């Protein structure tokens, strides 16, 4: 009779409310720094190749792009909660695009 | 005693500096000799503002540095100034802690 | 080459409000940004402006009438008034 | 690479937002609309490049076309 | 419910304007008072700030029907008002 | 003087609005609602406006300065010159 | 002689290149700018006039009204996306329901 | 001054058949305004950042490039290029 009484798992959400929190109290880039660079240079190549891209040019592009991200799930997020619903679905980005003038 | 501009009209911002970048900035052939000190004085009160309010940010955050954290805390926290600085994004600086009400569990 | 920047002013302001409290270099960055932003905004709507009337010259006149164009609410007033404040106190000296 | 953006980071990206349910679908969704945008500010860029006779995009190209589809970006050098 | 449609198809082949003109302007005029007195004002003013109010309520109602088609309903409420202007960015 | 004119905007104008922008039914709150958007934007406009008459030293509100006012606010009018 | 004959063109050179001087964009103005700019405004002139003349004649008419310039605008994607924010005085809206 | 002119040399090069409102000539001028001070705007705003003083075919083109959207402004930018050429060889 050795056993270990297991402390069972967290409701869904609980988590989520904590991780929430934790984001939004700190700043640091949340998409990893290589696989945005190798996307940039990957639409870049479709122009003109041999184009050197800057370090801060790179950086300056994540930041924009974190920051339109973060704007667009706000948004998304106001869409799910007038529907009476918690989850974003596709159809709300859709329209969140629509409504801003993104989408035609 | 050449006294500069910015003593003469009691700023610390640069007349010289503002004057220059209007007469080289293309906008008009000629220049009027009160505008770069209006411009300045203008320019020297917003700066004013919002270093104030990002120090007081700083002062509840218990630091003496201030950080681009403090900066976008205190434009998002001031309705005006977040009226005049809607469509920039400033790095590193985050967002505003907010969760909605019928987002918690009850 | 060098390059110019409003740095120095920026901290001489902090130190004016803010005796106990610096500031660190990326914060320095945004300042200088901001304040250039708000300089071309202001500049830009002044040129309009005067090239509305058929008029050649920036005068205070131009500047705080974009001013009242841009800054929203009780912050224009605000700025009009010192920048009254200032035209005066330079016309008062010589 | 559009993989490259992974799930647990766009994961992230909507816990910023407030968000606390995900579906399943949405993933494919904000990787078009983020290849979308980076595509457009990626082509700006690259013509202020062009024009400016260098071989190297800096900065600078980057918070220019950012400010001229109204979205400036403050602390790099504007 | 014929009859939404019937009007919905007069209207939107329509051009004129459909804000009747002098309560129009006497509601600029009374708006304007209060920042200026003794304001004149020219006829073509007028007939822009209704064209342009005109547009921009066409704008509005439109982007509140996609937000109630959204929400599984077919009248719009006020919700879909707020919900329009805070996501288009007007405070 | 003017007091209490905003009600002037009846209530099949603000339908007819709706039935060109192709909405199929009303809610009986929505006219209030309307009212106060369209009294916030006419006043962010004619403030413009009238803050542009002042500048040229005239007493008499012109077309242009309506346009010039509304694509400054990135609502761009074609039609009354520019 | 005119500088419009010389580059084949029916919009005034002349004019751009006055408003170019007149406008306080730049101290000094190239030959070639104001010959591209009014080969540029008269193809984009060319072309919505054209839609607009393909839409009146859709719509049985014979001179061209505001509102076949909003149909001809809104029904073009490249033309809509550059005119975005564009409303068209006494152009209605596009029929859609 | 107006473009009226020359919008009616286009429209008869165009449709020799179809008229035109006045209105639609308002509509026409205020188009033709808005695009210009567009372009010159945007090539000033080039010759600023370049540190140039000169505005010349290039900064027109690119301006060209970054304004009109898609096809449209390749024709058009062929179109300025022509003239150009048929500019040159008069």
């Amino acid at each position: 009779t050795g056993g270990v009484m297991k402390p069972h798992r967290y409701r869904p959400g609980t988590v989520a409310l904590r991780e929430i929190r934790r984001y939004q109290k700190s700043t640091e880039l949340l998409i990893r720094k290589l696989p945005f660079q190798r996307l940039v240079r990957e639409i870049a190549q479709d122009f003109k190749t041999d184009l050197r891209f800057q370090s801060a040019a790179i950086g300056a592009l994540q930041e924009a792009s974190e920051a339109y991200l973060v704007g667009l799930f706000e948004d998304t997020n106001l869409c799910a909660i007038h529907a009476k619903r918690v989850t974003i679905m596709p159809k709300d980005i859709q329209l969140a695009r629509r409504i801003r003038g993104e989408r035609a | 005693k050449a006294k500069t501009r910015s003593s003469r009209a009691g700023l610390q911002f640069p007349v010289g500096r503002v004057h220059r970048l209007l007469r080289k900035g293309n906008y008009s052939e000629r220049v009027g000799a009160g505008a770069p000190v209006y411009l300045a004085a203008v320019l020297e009160y917003l700066t004013a503002e919002i270093l104030e309010l990002a120090g007081n940010a700083a002062r509840d955050n218990k630091k003496t540095r201030i950080i681009p954290r403090h900066l976008q805390l205190a434009i998002r926290n001031d309705e005006e100034l977040n009226k005049l600085l809607g469509r920039v994004t400033i790095a590193q600086g985050g967002v505003l802690p907010n969760i909605q009400a019928v987002l918690l569990p009850k | 080459s060098r390059k110019e920047s409003y740095s120095i002013y920026v901290y001489k302001v902090l130190k004016q409000v803010h005796p106990d409290t610096g500031i660190s270099s990326k914060a320095m960055g945004i300042m200088n940004s901001f304040v250039n932003d708000i300089f071309e905004r202001i500049a830009g709507e002044a040129s309009r402006l005067a090239h509305y009337n058929k008029r050649s010259t920036i005068t205070s006149r131009e500047i705080q009438t974009a001013v009242r164009l841009l800054l929203p609410g009780e912050l224009a007033k605000h700025a009009v008034s010192e920048g009254t404040k200032a035209v005066t106190c330079y016309t008062s000296a010589k | 690479n559009i993989q490259g953006i992974t799930k647990p980071a766009i994961r992230r990206l909507a816990r910023r937002g407030g968000v606390k349910r995900i579906s399943g679908l949405i993933y494919e969704e904000t990787r078009g609309v983020l290849k979308v945008f980076l595509e457009n500010v990626i082509r700006d860029a690259v013509t202020y490049t062009e024009h400016a006779k260098r071989k190297t995009v800096t900065a600078m190209d980057v918070v220019y076309a950012l400010k001229r589809q109204g979205r400036t970006l403050y602390g790099f050098g504007g």
